[PDB]
């Protein structure tokens, strides 16, 4: 419990296992983009599969920019409750409160990543 | 049985702060001693 | 860097201090001329001993009569930089007892020169009693340290935010000692004995025993009473003396801590037992408001709280027996509260004779 | 950054919320659009000041280390847009 | 009173470990008297005894007379078709146990006796295959870990199950507390689950931090630390006393020095040194000074290219000896001058 | 009820103290207030669960086929189950 | 004041505010702290204080009035002395080389100051400082380190 | 009933924030017009 109310799409248990796995696999083929900044750019160029987010970045306002570009370029996002998790998936010694798969041609991850779009937009009913 | 670590100079950021300054700057030797030497006492 | 690895540099800084500060002595109020320099030479030697890897001996030999300088002097802030200069290595190195003997005696000797230094000489001194070994201080600067005035108000100062404890484990094993000394014999002066004993009442008053330091002070007192009574001499005289003594202090810390005194005594019932020491206990628990629950029995080697709830059972009779004649006579050593709960417990168990006593 | 640097930037970007989308690397080359795409025709090296050059920290700093305070600068103060913009509560704690 | 008046000494010797340089010589190779070539699964030093069992996927299992110069052999033993996934001395050290990869029965040999059992059935037990396996401190319990997030409690004199419990999700290590009293098990999502012996009750569930999935769990003899190792290379430390009240606990200090998940936890008897393993890349060992939390600088020489992936650690009793096994047949010893006692 | 976010989720083994390729359906759950789950699986077994741990009490094996219903009195002393086998 | 209602005077200080707007309203916000803090008390010059604090004449007279307040105030939250110190050097830091002394001052003689501050309080007090009042800084702060001050 | 709604939610528009710093630079260029006409004018009386 306690987790602010503005970190809406709030994957469970299960799905957390489902969407760290997911980025780790994108960090080994090179398809992901790590930091609020450099996922930023990704939602411009309208490269981005998906968007996870970190919910106990202590001020949130600061990744909320996000979710309203992705309801433009809809592409799905969704909050995980660590962002020390988030970090160690992403292959970094250091937390990280957002991060971005990108498109990616004749990648493996397709069937992988339909999945997962279908799980996080699923959350929204 | 129970091992506890003793504070150390280096782990206290105060000291660093205050050892990281000019000498000029800096204050007075007894007030340096207090901070100092409270910093190194174990805290209950 | 240079200063540490380079020790000409840091004779050059300590040679400098000296002689500013024996130019400066001359003149009155010319304390404040002196601040930044001093300063300087607290921040740089400090960081020094900070920055080496390891501190070998040529950099302590090298420092240790500046040290000595600087506690002889009555400079505030020459003093003080002496101090963290003195924290810093006894927190970076281990030394051998004699060097740290002859520290803890120089830290004692000249504290009282300045006033306004006292509490953070007092409190340099647990830090050079807590990173050290702990039998590395000697007995020899024990007088001077008690004779300090409002010793026990500062060592309470001190207690309410930081731990105490070194100094308490040091001076309670030779407060004892000199308490029963002053007893039986003389001293420097009465008053010195009358200054321990209240000196260690005014510690068991005021400040808080931690860390086993009850248990510490409980099998002192003890120990120690026993050893004396064991000597060849009567002296019946000096023990009816010392009983005397000892009367408020067994009291008090019974008072203050409940069950650190029923333990010690418990973990001493072997060694008294199997020795014929069993009238010396019998007087020491006297000499307890509560204690003489562990009086051994007249005929055998075991204590009256086994006795009453052990489960050979015609031998039990005895100790209700016992009990009743600790009904009958002046009862000392015993309070109400066990008599109670002991035999409203034996008024309900099988045997039927135990029944009846 | 200031007063002054902070109405530059609202006013380059139009408004607060339209700012608070941009990165943090697009705000320290606000400014610098001249220079920017004459360097990326070119393939020359980017410039790295923007608006940024007039803000009071930069400008203490020395020429040498102006480079790194102006992405110092600019990675901090995105942090403050999206929070003035987006916060509901109008506080300095975060930016002290 | 004065001390250059006289000639002496000023630096003196510590009765704690110093911290950053560790005073170490290397020694004979444990397995000297027997080459092989075949990984080393296990290694472990007797408790009572001056003995090291060292045992590997060669199917032999040998008992060494531990000596610094020779290392003289004491006896072997070759099972037919079993390559030892580990082996390990009981608490009274009198009898060993020894498992293989996907196999049932489970071997027990009884030294005092002379009487080598193979346990094939246990009754009650649904499990196909055992191969991980505890033994608590004490000696009145074994642990095995099974599927479905199943343990099972056995007793250690007769080898009959007590019973099971179940966590969700995979199992992925198991320890016993200092006490004996509690079972810790690290689940496969990152969960680290808290269960009583003596009743079968999850006392807690704490959540190990930015754990993907757990690979190993250690505890220390005085009950102080636990330890948890993860897939990145991260081990937290933790008070136990943080584990036990607190759902998502803060670690004292979590090592980032090793980068490939780590396998092997192990604990100095006096709980001075933290031995850290990851067996996936060549020197990545690294000893952990547990009153500070800090790393010795000195221990990995890579130059020397000798010690390449890790199994297995071990202790000697008093500390006296440090054991090392490697995929290459090598039991490496060394020798810790601060420790004078086996 | 007051939030409707799943709190637990429990996993049941698809083969009792094994594992199958085979998925385990739970046919009917039971809730008493003392707080323990009362299910029953296709495998055969009827499981009793904590809710406040989340984590599975007591397995019991009954039958080699589907035990299908579960059925609780008012007063929580007695239950009864139907199996596949009748 | 003397021989008016409290709540009069109020108004008078609210229409000299209106009326005057240039430089000779600084006196004008002086004495209306002033004021606040006798006709009411500490809370009655926190909320005059809050209302002022934007209209940018000013004195440095108005926040050396307001830290003093605190300061007769039993609590002395030092939070609030800081804040203070950090609105009056906001505006004219540059040039009074006075007041960025006298804040380097309270952190070390308070008894709830950090003096560890003082070394980021030097260097914060030589860039924003231009011209001569960097050398004045420079010599009061060598005259404080000697007993002169 | 529409203007008691936004009403609350304004002192949050920033449309008097690009409308004073445009105009502040407007004034500047006048300014420097206006002086240099002063000092050309009133430099063939007393030019020092």
């Amino acid at each position: 419990a306690d987790v602010n109310p503005k970190a809406y799409p709030l994957a469970d248990a299960h799905l957390t296992k489902k969407l760290l796995d997911l980025v780790q696999q994108s960090c080994n083929y090179k398809q992901l983009r790590k930091g609020a900044n450099e996922a930023t750019k990704t939602l411009n160029r309208g490269i981005s599969e998906f968007i996870v987010m970190a919910a106990d970045a202590e001020p949130l306002e600061i990744i909320l920019h996000l979710p309203l570009l992705c309801e433009d370029k809809n592409v799905p996002y969704v909050f995980v409750r660590s962002k020390q998790a988030l970090g160690r998936a992403c292959g970094v010694s250091r937390p990280v409160i957002a991060c971005s798969v990108t498109i990616k041609e004749g990648s493996q991850l397709k069937q992988q990543i339909q999945s997962i779009q279908q799980s996080i937009e699923r959350l929204l009913v | 049985n129970e091992l506890v670590q003793l504070p150390l100079t280096e782990n206290i950021p105060a000291i660093s702060e205050l050892l990281h300054t000019p000498a000029h700057v800096l204050p007075s030797a007894a007030f340096l001693c207090s901070m100092f030497v409270n910093s190194l006492l174990l805290s209950k | 860097t240079h200063c540490y690895k380079d020790l000409g540099f840091m004779d050059f800084i300590c040679s400098l201090v000296t002689k500013s500060v024996k130019v400066f002595a001359e003149y009155p109020g010319s304390s404040a001329q002196l601040r930044v320099l001093l300063a300087f030479y607290a921040s740089t030697i400090v960081s020094a001993l900070v920055a080496a890897e390891d501190v070998s001996d040529n950099i302590i030999a090298k420092l240790f009569p500046y040290i000595q300088k600087g506690l002889k002097s009555s400079l505030p802030d020459y003093r003080a930089a002496t101090y963290m200069i003195i924290c810093q290595i006894s927190v970076k190195v281990t030394m051998e007892n004699t060097f740290v003997n002859s520290l803890a005696s120089q830290i004692i000797k000249t504290l009282t020169k300045i006033p306004s230094l006292i509490k953070d000489g007092l409190s340099c001194l647990i830090v050079l009693l807590q990173r050290q070994k702990p039998e590395s201080l000697g007995k020899k600067p024990f007088p001077h340290l008690c004779n300090v005035p409002d010793l026990i108000t500062i060592l309470h100062g001190i207690s309410e935010t930081y731990d105490v404890s070194p100094l308490l484990h040091y001076m309670l094993p030779h407060l004892v000692v000199s308490i029963i000394h002053h007893v039986t014999g003389e001293e420097t002066e009465g008053m010195d004995g009358q200054i321990y004993k209240r000196h260690l009442e005014a510690i068991l008053t005021k400040i808080s025993l931690k860390n086993n330091l009850d248990h510490l002070l409980a099998s002192l007192l003890f120990e120690e009473y026993i050893s004396y009574s064991s000597q060849e001499e009567m002296d019946s005289n000096k023990v009816s003396l010392l009983n005397e003594q000892f009367l408020p202090l067994i009291r008090l810390l019974e008072s203050k801590y409940p069950r650190t005194l029923d333990v010690v005594l418990e973990e001493h019932l072997k060694e008294i037992a199997d020795l014929k020491k069993q009238e010396l206990f019998h007087q020491f628990v006297s000499l307890s408001t509560s204690g003489g629950k562990y009086q051994f029995l007249a005929d055998s080697d075991t204590s009256l709280m086994l006795s009453l709830n052990h489960p050979l059972a015609p031998v039990r009779i005895l100790a209700m027996n016992h009990l009743k004649k600790i009904m009958k006579t002046s009862k000392e050593g015993v309070d109400e509260s066990f008599i109670k709960e002991a035999v409203l417990a034996r008024l309900g168990d099988d045997n039927i004779d135990v029944v009846l006593s | 950054v200031g007063e002054l640097v902070g109405a530059r930037l609202i006013a380059h970007a139009g408004s607060l919320l339209n700012l608070a989308k941009h990165a943090a690397s697009t705000v320290q080359i606000l400014g610098a659009e001249k220079a920017l795409f004459r360097a990326l025709k070119s393939r020359r090296d980017t410039p790295k000041y923007g608006l940024i050059y007039h803000a009071s920290l930069v400008g203490q700093t020395s020429p040498k280390h102006k480079g790194k305070i102006s992405r110092m600068l600019a990675a901090k103060t995105v942090l403050a847009i999206r929070y003035d913009a987006f916060g509901e509560d109008s506080s300095s704690a975060m930016g002290v | 009173d004065d001390l250059l008046q006289r000639t002496g000494n000023f630096i003196s010797t510590s009765t704690s470990l110093p911290r950053g340089i560790l005073k170490m010589k290397n020694c004979q190779h444990a397995n000297a008297e027997r080459p092989t070539v075949a990984r080393i699964s296990s290694v472990q030093f007797h408790p009572g005894a001056q003995i090291v069992m060292v045992a590997g996927l060669d199917n032999a299992v040998s008992l060494f007379q531990v000596d610094g110069k020779t290392n003289p052999k004491i006896q072997s033993i070759y099972l037919e078709r079993f390559p030892i996934f580990k082996a390990c001395f009981s608490a009274n050290g009198e009898e060993v146990l020894a498992t293989s990869t996907h196999s049932k029965v489970l071997y027990v040999y009884d030294m005092l006796a002379g009487k080598l059992i193979p346990v094939h059935q246990v009754r009650g037990l649904k499990e196909k295959i055992v191969r991980s396996f505890e033994v608590s401190p004490d000696g009145s319990f074994l642990l095995i870990n099974g599927i479905a997030g199943y343990l099972h409690l056995l007793a250690m004199k007769t080898k009959e199950l007590i019973g099971s419990m179940k966590i969700n999700g995979r199992v992925a290590a198991s320890t016993f507390s200092s006490d004996s009293k509690k079972v810790y098990a690290s689940s496969g999502d990152g969960e680290v689950y808290v269960w009583d012996v003596n009743s079968r009750k999850c006392l807690n569930r704490f959540v190990d931090e930015g754990s993907l999935y757990g690979l190993s769990i250690a505890t220390s003899r005085n009950g102080q630390y636990v330890a948890c190792g993860s897939n990145c290379g991260v081990v937290n430390i933790y008070n136990q006393d943080s584990c036990l009240q607190e759902t998502n606990p803060k670690p004292i200090k979590a090592i980032m020095n090793l980068v490939t998940g780590v396998t092997s936890l192990t604990f100095n008897p006096t709980t001075e040194i933290l031995a850290i393993a990851s067996e996936k890349m060549k020197e990545a060992v690294r000893l952990v000074h547990l009153p500070s939390c800090t790393v010795f600088s000195n221990f990995p020489v890579i130059k020397n290219k000798n010690i390449s992936h890790v199994h297995t650690m071990d202790f000697s009793p008093r500390s006296g000896y440090f054991a090392l096994g490697n995929e290459k047949g090598k039991a490496l010893m060394y020798r810790l001058h601060h420790y004078s006692d086996f | 009820v007051k939030s409707g976010s799943a709190v637990h989720k429990m996993i049941v083994d698809r083969q009792y103290m094994g594992v199958s390729k085979r998925k385990c359906i739970v046919w009917g759950v039971a809730f008493l207030s003392d707080g323990t789950i009362i299910s029953v699986d296709s495998a055969g077994k009827v499981q009793f669960w904590d809710s406040a741990t989340g984590t599975l009490v007591k397995s019991h094996l009954i039958a080699n086929a589907d035990v299908q219903s579960i059925a609780v009195a008012d007063q929580e002393d007695s239950f009864v189950v139907g199996t596949a086998e009748g | 004041e003397g021989a008016k209602s409290q709540e009069d005077t109020e108004a008078v200080f609210k229409k000299a505010l209106l009326a005057v707007i240039g430089a000779d309203s600084v006196t004008l916000k002086n004495k209306y702290l002033d004021w606040a803090y006798r006709s009411g008390g500490y809370k009655k010059a926190r909320a005059v204080f809050k209302s002022l604090q934007e209209s940018r004449p000013f004195s440095v007279d108005f926040f050396r009035k307001m830290i003093q307040f605190e300061k007769e105030q039993e609590s002395c939250n030092m939070a609030n002395i800081r804040e203070y110190y950090e609105r009056a050097l906001r505006e004219f830091g540059s040039a009074d080389s006075d007041l960025w002394m006298d804040y380097m001052k309270e952190e070390l003689n308070h008894p709830l100051g950090r003096p560890e501050n003082c070394g980021q309080i030097y260097w914060r007090a030589m860039k924003m400082l231009q011209g001569e009042s960097a050398e004045a800084f420079v010599a009061k702060h060598a005259m404080h380190q000697t007993g002169h001050l | 009933l529409s203007r008691y709604r936004l009403k609350f939610s304004a002192d949050k528009v920033d449309t008097m924030i690009v409308q004073a710093i445009s105009l502040l630079d407007d004034l500047d260029k006048e300014l420097n017009n206006y002086i240099m006409r002063c000092r050309e004018w009133y430099g063939w009386h007393f030019p020092e």
